[PDB]
């Protein structure tokens, strides 16, 4: 009901203050995909919180 | 804008 589960398909490294990095494997938890291309994910692997390429990361149980 | 990043 507001539970948007993802999973990255790639690693990313971030390049900005606001990105989040991530390994490919972890399960990120959508915050806001309001700009469309570079959605707000929570990385429910590391708990960390911050910007993510949208291309990188698909649906996931 | 920001361009998305290309796939590996
Ligand atoms: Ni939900």
């Amino acid at each position: 009901g507001s539970h948007m589960t993802f999973v990255a398909l790639y690693d990313y490294e971030s390049r900005t203050e606001t990105d989040l990095s991530f390994k490919k494997g972890e399960r990120l938890q959508i915050v806001n995909n309001t700009e469309g291309d570079w959605w707000l994910a929570h990385s429910l692997t590391t708990g960390q919180t911050g910007y993510i390429p949208s291309n990188y990361v698909a649906p996931s149980d | 804008r920001r361009p998305l990043p290309p796939l590996p």
